[PDB]
RNA sequence: GUAAGUUUAGAUUAUAGCCAAAAGAGGGCUCUUCUGGAACGGAAAAAACCUUUAAUAGUGAAUAAUUAACAACA
């Protein structure tokens, strides 16, 4: 039930690096792997649609927390 | 790389089957059909999947439902003796 | 009362970019495909027509 | 109910997040079928031979010309006639004796 | 006949609004520019092909540390179409010779004197 | 009637659903709980063949134990010599996977292979597009190549 | 997983059969979804060379 | 010479793919029935029953 | 800010251009003057418009230009 651009653009919010040559691997050869990565990115976009509609500081969502580095 | 049966000939899979189930006490498995496309034309394809007091053990692919159910018995079998594909690989780590 | 609707317009536009500051600050280097006149005129003629919405 | 696809059809999907925030964990068991969900095999009346042969029915003239007999086998395998016609010498010996084979 | 061209004074004198959208008081003024090139310099007058090479910027995307002088700007006035003009920022201070091996240039422009490859925690 | 109701309508309401997140206090307590189950399953070892995601040289391989890959460049190896690879993005199992964002810690996931042989590529043509052309105005270019084979994936409770 | 190799390959490149409903549905939109399938572009395993394509039935 | 010992014979020409895996899946090569959810009593679509 | 410039010695070839964009002059041509161009991407095909610092291997990645645009009252 996911557009491209929607699955793309929201594992790259997650911090996840894979590229387009592997993910088309998981997909024909891991099946069970590929749906999990469907959910993250689904779960991430929701996330952006409830921080855009409401406004003022809440809580930000569990998955759109960003690690960082030094 | 070698799957079991192109090591070990057995006909009649079906047969081997029910006597090993026997073994463990297990009642005999009922023969179903889990999912169907064009069965009317050429190319056909079935799956047919062996259930257990209404439990699922096998299921496989076939050209014609024989055909299919041969394959769920010999996809049980697998199961049964852990020479599935999935298996956790052979080790050639020791040194000693 | 046509130029008085014509102040209207510039002071009201919503645009932030109009065709004046552009040519003037060569933004792009616009410069390039425009004429000397363009200065002058700031984009209300065209040959020998008068464009009546251009602000 | 966590998870935002349905678990219905392929597997059941559990995300989590570790302590330390680094690491995400993902079980996904598989999803059996349920016997209410089957069909009872049809033993009454199987080899495809057999199946093709009476589709392939040969009734008029014994054996038919070519383009009777490829219309036929169209018709049964959803092509074009024009799959069927044999080629020349010239692209029958142009073919690889032993093509390669991966696993 | 297209010809060199003088900008008017006045865009260069900045308003109130801008200190706040841009963030930078009007004192105490940056000191080193960051400059890159960010289009080409094909289709363009020669004078402006000079002075691209002059500043050292033929490579695009790569980053150029120039002084924030009069003399140096009246330079970048004229490729200021081509280029953008980032102010460096020194968070930890200047480098010095014990951590002139650990520098490392952010894209906002924070020159950092020490680069670790770990999390913040 | 409240203030700001609007009779339903084709336009009134967006074709879209919104739809409600779970609360934050009872989610992370489920998390807990499921990465409790997931280490417990790698401390009993209940898992087969185990396949991850590698960034190497400047590419990502897909890999599982036994796997040939093939680099495209001289890498200072002696033959039969056993190496780490140190950069792991992905691991899966049957039932359950981890990811790291964007890289698995050292203690999780170990990858060891080993380097078969060192050779060079075929030779490619290259022969520009120039007027006047001729047979005789093109290159060779061959590369130097490695070959390593995957040995082993293992992993360790210590999520 | 562990099947036997013809039956893996006989099963993934199998055609479907689907069926359309058109009934006060714009001829275009329903094109759209037709060709899709007729191709094989709803298949992870497509490729031009592999004729993966899928019967339609529309109504 | 120091080549030719790191060699093996294997002829030097084309090769169609860099990566070779004889266990390419772990979980189950896809086909068009994973990914599509079953029906009560297996009835196809519009069959009365 | 930046790395060229003059003098000495030797040497040919070349001496008809084309299109785009400005300003004029004889009234669409015709001259004079300043600027730019010669894709393997784009504008439908596309010498001259737009994006583009050289050229090498790779089953990596981020981007540039990008023929379309949303009949009354007031």
């Amino acid at each position: 039930g996911l557009k491209y651009p929607a699955f793309i653009v929201n594992l790259i919010k997650c911090q996840v690096e894979l590229n387009r040559k592997v993910l088309v691997d998981l997909a024909i050869y891991e099946p069970k792997t590929f749906k999990s990565l469907a959910a993250l990115a689904k779960r991430r976009q929701q996330e952006g649609f409830a921080a855009a509609l409401g406004d003022g500081k809440e809580p930000e969502g569990i998955f759109s927390r960003v690690v960082q580095y030094h | 790389g070698k799957e079991l049966f192109e090591m070990w000939t057995v006909v009649n899979p079906m047969g081997l089957l029910v006597e090993e189930l026997k073994k463990r006490n297990i009642s005999a498995p009922e023969s179903r059909l889990t999912r169907q496309s064009g069965s009317t034309t050429a190319l056909p394809l079935y799956f047919v999947g062996l259930y257990c007091d209404r439990k699922l053990i096998a299921e496989g692919p076939g050209e014609t439902v024989l055909v299919a159910e041969e394959e769920a018995a010999r996809v049980a079998l697998r199961k049964l003796y852990g020479f599935t594909e999935n298996r956790r690989p052979w080790d050639y780590s020791k040194p000693k | 009362r046509m130029h008085q609707n014509q102040r209207e317009r510039e002071l009201n536009n919503q645009n932030p970019w109009t065709f004046e500051h552009i040519a003037t600050a060569n933004m792009f280097g616009i410069r390039k495909f425009l004429s000397p006149y363009d200065l002058t005129q700031k984009g209300r003629y065209w040959g020998k027509f008068y464009m009546p919405k251009r602000v | 109910t966590y998870s935002s696809l349905p678990d219905d059809y392929n597997c059941q999907v559990d995300l989590a997040l570790t302590a330390d925030g680094r690491t995400i964990v993902c079980y996904h068991p598989s999803v059996d079928i349920p016997y209410e969900h089957t069909k009872p095999i049809p033993q009454p009346d199987e080899t495809h031979e057999q199946i093709l042969k009476a589709k392939l029915e040969v009734r008029k003239s014994k054996q038919l010309e070519q383009g009777p007999m490829i219309e036929q086998l169209s018709k049964v395998f959803y092509t074009t006639k024009h799959r069927w016609y044999p080629h020349g010498q010239y692209h029958n010996r142009r073919k690889k004796l032993n093509p390669p084979r991966d696993r | 006949k297209f010809t060199k061209s003088r900008i008017p004074d006045k865009v260069f004198q900045p308003k109130p609004e801008d200190h706040e959208k841009y963030g930078g008081d009007p004192q105490n003024p940056h000191k080193l520019h960051i400059v890159t090139r960010i289009r080409s310099t094909k289709r363009r007058p020669y004078w402006e092909k000079d002075t691209i090479k002059m500043l050292g910027l033929q490579k695009a995307h790569s980053p150029q540390i120039h002084k924030n002088i009069p003399s140096v700007n009246a330079k970048l006035k004229v490729v200021k179409h081509l280029i953008r003009i980032q102010p460096l920022k020194l968070p930890q201070g200047l480098p010095t010779e014990e951590t002139m091996s650990s520098t490392c240039l952010k894209s906002t422009g924070e020159l950092v004197v020490q680069w670790h490859l770990k999390p913040v925690e | 009637y409240p203030q700001g109701y609007v009779p339903k309508t084709s336009l009134s309401s967006p074709p879209w659903q919104e739809v409600v997140l779970p609360d934050p206090v009872e989610e992370t307590r489920h998390h807990a709980e499921v990465v409790k189950r997931v280490n417990e399953l790698i401390a009993t070892g209940q898992y087969g063949r185990l396949f991850a995601v590698v960034h190497f040289a400047s590419h990502q391989w897909k890999v599982t134990a036994e796997d040939l890959i093939l680099i495209e460049n001289e890498l200072d190896i002696k033959c039969g010599e056993r190496i780490r690879l140190e950069k792991v993005l992905l691991v899966g199992a049957d039932n359950f996977t981890l990811l790291g964002k964007p890289l698995l810690r050292k203690e999780l996931v170990r990858v060891e292979a080993t380097v078969i042989e060192k050779t060079e590529s075929w030779p490619k043509i290259n022969m520009k597009f120039r007027k006047r052309k001729n047979f005789r105005k093109k290159k060779i270019i061959v590369n130097p190549q490695t070959i390593l084979r995957i040995n082993t994936i293992e992993i360790a409770p210590r999520l | 997983s562990s099947f036997s190799r013809a039956p893996q390959q006989w099963a993934t490149f199998a055609r479907m059969w689907y069926l359309l409903d058109g009934k006060m549905q714009p001829p275009g939109k329903l094109a759209v979804i037709a060709s899709n399938k007729l191709q094989g572009l709803n298949k992870p395993v497509y490729h031009q060379l592999s004729d993966c394509g899928d019967h339609v039935v529309i109504i | 010479v120091q080549k030719l010992a790191d060699q093996s014979g294997l002829d030097v020409i084309r090769i169609r793919k860099p990566f070779h895996t004889d266990n390419p899946s772990i979980q189950g090569q896809w086909h068009p029935f994973t990914n599509k959810r079953t029906a009560l009593h297996g009835l196809r679509p519009r069959e009365l029953r």
